């Protein structure tokens, strides 16, 4: 569901 | 007898944990200050605490052998669903049965039932959470088992939204076998009596705690004045 901050922290 | 791979896994997880859980709690000073009187007076402080903890759990998860092999989307689904559970699990390290509280280094950073209940969440969540802490503490798990449990919790194939559940299951089984074998080879009886079964039960207990936390979060998200006091990461992970 588009999780910008989470995605950024995972990459 | 614990293959070379299994010892490898355990070594990786212990290190990952040491790099993401600071027992000096030195970063707690950056959180909005705790307020003990208390109408939602602890919400700002605990919101930052949980948000910080979410970041740490993500750091841990990324070091779990095999996690990196999952797709970006699956990693996100797993973290979103397990975050609160892993936070509750890792918190067992600061929890003390002496006075039923999470002692994070100092008076201001020592939280009991009255403190933890001043953030919008009710005893319907807190009472079972405290009970969980006691039951887990009584397992006297080796740090090796503690880190394996957190990793198993994160890499759960039955989480809503998982795509490559097969890949997730494989990764988890590798961890589950490492746990079952470590208990047999490194946890002498009687402390090992049905330990795996009891640890799996804690995973069930956490699903229940997760479900209740989610129920109350939704309710609270309906009140802007509270949602306003949270962090962007919390809002994103728990729902916006
Ligand atoms: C201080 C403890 C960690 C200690 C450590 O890391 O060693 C953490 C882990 C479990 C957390 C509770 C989780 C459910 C609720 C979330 C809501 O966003 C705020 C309240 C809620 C009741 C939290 C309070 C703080 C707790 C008890």
């Amino acid at each position: 569901k588009n999780h910008p901050m989470l995605m950024n922290l995972l990459k | 007898k614990l293959s070379e791979e299994q010892q490898h896994i355990i070594a990786i997880l212990l290190d990952a944990h040491h790099k993401t859980y600071d027992p000096t709690y030195a970063d707690f000073r950056d959180f909005r200050p705790p307020v003990r009187m208390s109408p939602l007076s602890m919400l700002p402080h605990l919101a930052d605490l949980v948000s910080y903890s979410i970041q740490k759990v993500i750091g841990f998860a990324k070091m779990i052998p095999g996690f990196r092999d999952l797709t970006s989307d699956d990693q996100i689904v797993l973290l979103k669903s397990s975050a609160i559970e892993v936070i509750m699990l890792r918190s067992n390290q600061s929890f003390t049965m002496d006075d039923m509280s999470w002692d994070c280094g100092s008076q201001d950073y020592k939280y009991d039932v009255t403190d933890v209940s001043k953030a919008g969440h009710t005893l319907e969540l807190i009472e079972p959470l405290i009970k969980f802490q006691v039951g887990l503490k009584k397992l006297n798990l080796h740090e090796e088992e503690h880190v394996l449990l957190m990793a198993i919790c994160i890499v759960s194939p039955d989480r809503p939204g998982v795509q490559d559940a097969k890949l997730v299951e494989a990764i988890q089984d590798r961890l589950s076998n490492t746990l079952q074998t470590y208990i047999r080879c490194r946890h002498p009886p009687p402390g090992s009596h049905q330990l795996y079964a009891k640890m799996i039960q804690k995973l069930a207990d956490l699903r229940s705690l997760n479900e209740e936390h989610s129920k109350q979060y939704r309710s609270l998200s309906f009140q802007p004045e509270n949602s306003m006091k949270l962090t962007p990461l919390v809002l994103e992970v728990f729902g916006n």
